[PDB]
């Protein structure tokens, strides 16, 4: 017995098993608790997204719409809202202009309730495919750290904006070139007896962003802004124009690529205290034109729940799988009940 | 008409004959890489691959690494090409072994024989072959050592049977003995064409001025081996690849098994789809760059051409979409076969203790088969019966005697006629004891058992006396008559010398004259002359033809003969009657005369001395009959009735003659008395077309019964068989051979036994398995679609030449209901749920090109994706595919029809195919919308505001489709043992502890810099707990549902098997 196989019970494929089977005696039950398990969470979750009060105003197209002398009220297509009573006065806006060309759209609403929570201010853009192939990874990582990247040494995915006129562009890539540019008013200012509200700009981008952004150590005969920043820059970076993008949180904030084509942007916030009711304004620069790419931009206002925001797709989707095993559950005990299987155990055609 | 000249090589060498040289080799240092990569890149998967590897290699579309797919496809081509030269190395050894054989040729330089190889040997050379080394090529003898030319040839690889075949030299030329003289004859020889028909031979032989005719009684092919013969002369006609022997054989055939013929057209099946997918993404991403050129300003995009635009988005989307074909899968399939082979080779019941060879499966990539098997072809002996032939029982003054006596019928009745079983050594107490009547008759019986036959004995070291029968029946008689007491001892020419180990004294007898046994007798006559100086004439042969020349006045035993032929008869054993009488000089002294009066008539031989001789058979007195058993394998017909049952056919292809394999037939219970035996021995091809004919003809008219077509069988002739593979005769044989329930073909040759698989896998569809043992069959074992060889034996040709080799014949059974059925039911799914959990994945690539511009972008980080096919989803594969027992084992051997199941196909077909990818198809549908659906602005975080992006959402699509993938596998498992259970939780497991490690270290050492606040914002947040756990029972909840109403509401055969061994 030189070659004679062991005697094992891996070697001899016996080991000790457990062989399931799907038997209405456990099946049924299992469907029960499914159904009595999901739908208390559905439940749940259903409430803690309506629980959530919010606003939103489509402030696109106020260059024509709105009137530049008196308020008019926003057309009923541009403005949605949630609250816990009713509104008496519907949001209005205006189109206020300075006397160097640069327009301003004001818009006037009105909190009916105390809302005791974190408040939230952010911009929603869409039809803007942030996730393109040739959009996601163009931008060089070294130059966010500060390092003063050579010309050559310069990654190749901003190829399009990379170096002009024979002079290194500092934020590289087509993700900074193009960026919302709309600024904000840091507070909402209290119109007839109502205090203002002041918001907050700082702490906004993830924690790991407030630590891989670091002022750059390029010098500024060096670089030159991006072609979409010549505005804000006029004939190149100077001594003083350079920015720091490590307290330039909105920057951060838009250099974190979103995965859907619509997205929002947090861009002011407050949770100190709550608002209390009455007519609030807040003023927008209109810098940043729709027409580029062709969608919405609109100012939002919003708190925080268990799941974030007002979506109800979580609680649907917990109360679909209740429903659906509950139904099968039914209909399985009935047609048990109703009509007997009777197999038989020696029933068989071998 | 080939000529050839005796003594002139150098003049003869002209017309360009061969020079022995024989080629099993397929692959040389010249032309192997131009073949092998011919032949590997044959199939489709690996083009794919190639293609998949040549395109990826550009830069600006590859998402994932340059190297792993070719990597990988090389390193997967060098295992090949090292397995083949092993092999192609493994057989030009034994080529050259066999090349280097020390021959003897007559050289004219010398003019003597010198010890060349057998190499060179042209057609011509004069050659010697010694006692019992094996014959170089095909030839004509010309002397030997015996008085008259005689030879005896052993023929065990062109034939299965190890009995003497007997040859001779003309008488014109078995004169030359003495090598001085060979240099004296002269002359030419005018023979056949190189064929491959064994027994057929014809040729002449012209010397001085007189030629002489050939036949095979004087043509020794290349595979004999000459015994009992100090040396013999031989003239060579054919060598090399013209021999009759190496120009049937064969090369070796690239075996493909069903299962690589469907999955080639599911590969062709999904390459269309991926075409489309394709060309449906490339169209809309280059109609939507023309149409949104306006809103599309803030991507740079160039619009300079529109073909060098198209043609870099097309190989983009094949480089994303081209993971529904992976190379993991190619890879887990063999590595889970060549497993399935080493569980094969490693069953205590598949092990042969006796010669301590246990079973050894030569070839992975076939185990699938061995659920499928619907024909099986076998050899006769050495597979089914054992080459041992023994005497059982006699049966002399009305008595009957054997050993081993059963307790069925050990008390003898006495009912008239003596009817029973006693022992030999009741034989021995009246064969002792002189004052019986028959005891005169005994020792005349074992005397004819002792000396009648043509044995040729030999002693060896030992002292154990070998004897070597040209018939295995006289030599079962000799043994028979030798541990009775009556040894055979030394046979010098013209007398037989016998010890008594009774008395302790050492006879002999003068052998006078043998009459040689014929098929048209079956008889053997032999007088004799004594020491007590009188004459005695013994003769043996059959009932049915001594018995019509007997004294019924002078023997007494008639009667119990006749039955205890009747009840022999009713066992299968082969029978033989014995006669004998005393004849005077005068007569003997006219019959001497008679034989030279039949040895002057050289014009007539065959007819004339035969019935010279029956002047002498005109009365003979009868004493008693014999009893020769075949015994087979211990197994054999329990293994015949299971596979029978299981609904295998069973062929039998044997180089036998025909009655010994219908006697053969009878015994292992693979025919019976009942069955109407459509037996066709005709002789030309006409005469084989007319019973082809008349036996189609007469079996089509009748309605065929399920009792008629159960007991019906055939018996084809070798010589019939050779026309009834004609192009024309064959539709004529194939249907006539698939309504009967067993086929026998007898004298088939080596080609014959290959030409008959080819015959049937041809013009069916059905898988084949061929088993045997020996060379005669190797041609055979390389035709079916499966080989298996019996090892454990001297000369295991087969169990080096088969794909499978086993101990014996009775474990073929276990190695087709278990572990064949077993296989079947396991690679299956094993390749499905590989072409599943890919796509359920990848397929999500696809529904994100609709929310990017048809731009391309992937949702997971390239190294993820890569890992996802390595660390996640490779375990549950191998527990499936490996340790998954579906029915016990018991319970398949118990209900063999269950194998039907592997035998239509009903585990692997492109309809559960189809299903199986539309499955994973609407699984990746339903996470996919389900995430986006949940993650609609990113606003889906509860920590300060901050919201979600594009990796802390594709994190949460990968975690969900590996739970999906996790929950099918252990849907599909049917036991839960401990590999299972550490597979598929394991690895959820695994992946949900190996993440944070993977995101918390990696993007510090710039690898895979996404990562960077990943683990905070998904395992930090409760949304992505609460999707994990909604999502998948959602996407599985319709699996579930629906195998709990097949498996209550609609049951299949073994789900009713699986619950009878869930309860009882
Ligand atoms: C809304 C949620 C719905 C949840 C509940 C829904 C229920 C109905 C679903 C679909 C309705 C359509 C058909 C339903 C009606 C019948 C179902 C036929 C089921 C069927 O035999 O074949 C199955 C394919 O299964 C799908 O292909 C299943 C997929 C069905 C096709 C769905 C169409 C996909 C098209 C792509 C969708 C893309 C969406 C568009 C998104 C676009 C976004 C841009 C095959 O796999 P199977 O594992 O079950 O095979 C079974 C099973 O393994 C087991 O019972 C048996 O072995 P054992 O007993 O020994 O274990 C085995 O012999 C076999 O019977
Ligand atoms: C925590 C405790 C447990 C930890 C265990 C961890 C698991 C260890 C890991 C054990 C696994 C054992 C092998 C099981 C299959 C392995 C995956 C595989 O083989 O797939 C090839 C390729 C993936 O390809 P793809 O994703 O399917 O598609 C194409 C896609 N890349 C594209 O872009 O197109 O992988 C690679 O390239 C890198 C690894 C190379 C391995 C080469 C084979 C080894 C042979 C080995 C042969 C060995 C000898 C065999 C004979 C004895
Ligand atoms: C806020 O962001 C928007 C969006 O990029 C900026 O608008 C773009 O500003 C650049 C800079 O001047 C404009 O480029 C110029 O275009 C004219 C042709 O109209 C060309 O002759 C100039 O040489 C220069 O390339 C660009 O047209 C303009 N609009 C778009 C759709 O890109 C805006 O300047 C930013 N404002 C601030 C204050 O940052
Ligand atoms: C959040 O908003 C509240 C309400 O405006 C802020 O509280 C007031 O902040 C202003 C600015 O310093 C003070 O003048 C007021 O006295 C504060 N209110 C009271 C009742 O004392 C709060 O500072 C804001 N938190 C931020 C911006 O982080
Ligand atoms: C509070 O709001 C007023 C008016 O908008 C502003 O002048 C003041 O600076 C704000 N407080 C702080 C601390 O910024
Ligand atoms: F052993 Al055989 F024909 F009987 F090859
Ligand atoms: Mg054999």
């Amino acid at each position: 017995t030189s070659k004679k196989p062991p005697n094992t019970a891996f070697r001899q494929q016996r080991l000790k098993a457990w062989q399931p089977i799907l038997s209405p005696q456990s099946v049924l039950p299992l469907l029960i608790f499914v159904a009595c398990i999901f739908t208390p969470i559905g439940i749940g979750l259903i409430v803690s997204a309506t629980k959530v009060q919010d606003l939103t105003i489509d402030y696109s197209h106020c260059d024509t719409k709105a009137s530049t002398t008196a308020f008019e009220d926003i057309p009923k297509k541009y403005i949605k809202y949630h609250f816990k009573s009713k509104v008496e006065n519907k949001p209005q806006w205006r189109l206020t202009e300075n006397e160097n060309g640069e327009q301003s759209c004001e818009l006037q609403f009105e909190i009916p309730n105390d809302i005791k929570k974190s408040i939230f201010i952010y911009y929603k853009i869409t039809n803007f495919y942030q996730n393109h192939r040739r959009y996601v990874q163009s931008f060089d990582t070294k130059q966010i750290l500060g390092e003063p990247i050579k010309k050559d040494d310069l990654d190749t995915s901003c190829s399009p904006i990379r170096s002009r006129e024979d002079k290194i562009i500092y934020p590289c890539g087509l993700i900074a070139n193009s960026m919302f540019n709309d600024t904000f008013s840091q507070v909402l200012s209290g119109i007839d007896d109502t205090e203002d509200y002041n918001l907050t700009n700082k702490h906004i981008s993830w924690s790991i962003d407030r630590h891989r952004f670091k002022t750059t150590k390029y010098n500024a005969s060096d670089i030159v802004p991006p072609p979409n920043w010549m505005k804000k820059y006029p004939d190149g970076y100077t001594d003083e124009n350079l920015p720091d993008i490590h307290t330039w949180e909105e920057f951060q904030v838009w250099m974190r690529t979103a995965a859907f084509p619509k997205f929002y942007k947090l861009t002011l916030k407050n949770e100190s205290a709550s608002l209390p009711k009455g007519k609030y304004q807040m003023n927008i620069e209109l810098n940043y034109p729709i027409s580029l790419f062709g969608g919405t931009k609109s100012f939002v206002l919003t708190t925080n729940g268990a799941i974030g925001g007002r979506n109800m797709s979580l609680g649907v989707l917990y109360l679909i799988v209740a429903g659906l095993c509950a139904l099968f559950g039914i209909i399985f005990l009935v047609k048990l009940i109703f009509q007997p299987r009777a197999m038989g155990d020696h029933t068989y055609l071998n | 008409p080939r000529v050839i000249h005796i003594n002139d090589s150098l003049a003869n060498s002209s017309f360009g004959y061969s020079d022995n040289h024989i080629s099993t080799t397929k692959y040389n240092f010249a032309t192997f890489l131009p073949k092998f990569l011919f032949q590997e890149f044959s199939k489709y998967a690996n083009l794919f691959f190639l293609c998949t590897s040549a395109i990826q290699q550009v830069p600006h579309v590859s998402p994932t690494n340059r190297y792993t797919t070719i990597g990988t496809l090389l390193v997967v081509l060098i295992v090949s090409a090292m397995k083949e030269c092993i092999e192609d190395i493994k057989r030009a050894n034994s080529d050259k072994e066999l090349n280097n054989s020390t021959a003897e040729i007559f050289s004219e330089a010398h003019d003597d024989f010198v010890e060349k190889r057998w190499i060179d040997i042209r057609v011509g050379d004069i050659i010697r072959v010694k006692s019992e080394e094996p014959i170089p090529a095909d030839t004509i003898i010309l002397s030997s050592s015996e008085p008259e030319g005689l030879c005896y040839i052993e023929t065990a690889n062109l034939d299965g049977e190890t009995n003497l075949k007997i040859k001779q030299s003309r008488v014109e030329t078995a004169k030359f003995i003495d090598v001085k003289t060979l240099k004296n004859m002269n002359g030419k020889v005018v023979s056949e064409q190189p064929n491959s028909s064994l027994y057929t031979y014809e040729g002449t032989m012209t010397l001085n001025d007189r030629q002489i005719p050939l036949s095979p009684d004087q043509m020794i092919l290349r595979g004999a081996t000459l015994r009992n013969t100090a040396w013999i002369f031989g003239l060579v006609i054919f060598t090399g690849h013209e021999t009759k022997l190496l120009r049937n054989a064969t090369a070796t055939p690239i075996k493909r098994t069903a299962v690589e013929k469907i999955i080639n057209r599911q590969i062709i099946a999904l390459f269309t789809v991926l075409i489309v997918l394709i060309l449906i993404s490339s169209i809309g991403n280059v109609i939507m760059s023309t149409a949104d050129a306006k809103h599309l300003s803030y991507l740079y995009l160039e619009g300079t051409n529109k073909a060098g635009l198209f043609f870099k988005d097309f190989l983009t989307f094949w480089i994303l979409f081209s993971n529904l074909v992976p190379i993991s899968l190619f890879v887990t399939v063999e590595l889970i076969k060549y497993y399935q082979a080493f569980m094969i080779g490693s069953d205590l019941d598949l092990y042969y203790e006796k010669t301590d060879t246990p079973t050894v499966v030569r070839t992975s990539s076939l185990v699938e088969e061995l659920g499928q098997i619907e024909y099986i072809f076998s050899d006769k002996t050495g597979t089914l019966t054992r080459n041992i032939m023994e005497f059982k029982s006699c049966s002399i003054a009305g008595h009957c005697y054997i050993d081993k006596i059963p307790e069925d019928k050990t008390a003898t009745v006495e009912d008239g006629i003596e009817v029973g079983y006693r022992k030999f050594d009741d034989l021995k107490k009246k064969l002792n004891d002189p004052s019986d009547e028959d005891s005169p008759i005994i020792n005349d019986f074992l005397t004819l058992l002792a000396t009648c036959h043509t044995v040729i004995p030999e002693f060896q070291s030992d002292g154990s006396i070998k004897y070597q029968a040209a018939s295995p029946d006289e030599g079962a008689l000799v043994q028979g008559g030798a541990d009775l007491g009556y040894k055979f001892i030394i046979r010098k020419p013209n007398s037989v010398t016998v010890l008594l180990e009774e008395t302790g004294e050492e006879k002999e007898y003068q052998l006078l004259n043998i009459c040689e046994f014929n098929s048209t007798r079956k008889r053997m006559s032999a007088i004799f002359r004594f020491p007590d100086g009188s004459i005695k004439l013994f003769c043996k042969g059959a009932d049915t033809v001594i018995l019509e020349r007997l004294d019924d006045e002078a023997n007494q035993y008639v009667e119990a003969t006749m039955r205890h032929l009747e009840d022999y008869a009713s066992e299968g054993l082969r029978t033989l009657c014995l006669a004998m009488r005393d004849i005077s000089e005068g007569e003997y002294e006219e019959w001497n005369s008679i034989y030279n009066e039949a040895a002057t008539t050289l014009d007539n031989r065959a007819e004339k001395l035969d019935e010279a001789a029956n002047l002498i058979e005109k009365n003979l007195i009868l004493i008693g009959a014999t009893a020769i058993e075949d015994k087979l394998q211990d197994g054999v017909p329990e293994t015949i009735h299971t596979l029978q049952e299981a609904g295998i056919k069973i062929w039998v292809l044997t180089g036998d003659r025909q009655e010994t394999a219908i006697n053969i037939g009878m015994s292992c219970r693979l025919l019976s008395e009942d069955m109407n035996l459509l037996i066709i021995n005709e002789e030309t091809r006409d005469d084989t077309e007319r019973n082809l004919l008349e036996k189609i003809n007469a079996l089509n008219e009748h309605q065929l019964s399920t009792h008629d077509m159960n007991t019906l069988a055939l018996v084809i002739d070798g010589k019939s068989l050779g026309f009834a593979l004609e192009p024309e005769l064959e539709d004529y044989l194939l249907t006539v051979a698939k309504l009967c329930k067993a086929v026998i073909c007898c004298r088939v040759s080596p080609l014959q036994k290959a030409l008959v698989v080819k015959m049937v896998k041809r013009k069916s569809s059905s898988l084949l398995l061929a088993i045997g043992d020996g060379a005669n069959d190797v041609s055979m074992i390389q035709a079916a679609h499966v080989g298996v060889g019996i090892s454990g034996m001297e000369g295991m040709q087969a169990a080096r030449s088969a794909d499978i080799a086993v101990g014996q014949f009775k474990f073929l059974k276990k190695l087709l209901l278990v572990h064949g059925s077993w296989s079947y039911q396991r690679i299956s799914v094993a390749i499905l749920y590989s072409f599943y959990k890919n796509t359920a994945l990848y397929m999500t690539q696809f529904w994100y090109v609709f929310a990017n511009a048809f731009s391309g972008q992937s949702i997971m980080e390239s190294w993820t994706m890569s890992f996802y096919n390595l660390f996640f989803t490779v375990w549950p594969p191998f527990v499936i595919g490996v340790f998954d027992q579906f029915v016990s084992s018991r319970l398949l051997e118990r209900y063999p029809q269950l194998y039907k199941l592997g035998q239509k196909g009903q585990f692997f077909s492109v309809y559960i195919f189809w299903g199986w990818i539309i499955n994973g198809f609407f699984h990746s549908a339903i996470v996919f919308i389900g995430t986006i659906l949940i993650y609609r602005y990113g606003f889906a975080l509860n920590m300060h505001g901050e919201l979600a992006d594009h990796w802390s959402w594709g994190v949460t699509v990968y975690t969900t489709s590996v739970i999906i993938v996790l929950g099918k596998a252990a849907l599909v498992t049917n036991q839960w043992t401990k590999f299972t259970l550490i597979a598929i939780p394991g690895s959820l497991l695994f992946w949900l502890i190996f993440f944070p490690i993977y995101a918390s270290i990696f993007p510090h050492a710039n690898i895979s810099r996404e990562y960077y606040g990943v683990v905070k914002h998904t395992y930090g947040s409760g949304v992505f707990w609460l999707t994990l756990i909604v999502l998948p029972i959602f996407a599985l909840v319709r699996d579930f549902l629906w195998k709990y109403y097949k498996r209550m509401y609609e049951p299949e055969t073994y789900h009713v098997i699986q619950e009878m061994q869930k309860y009882n």
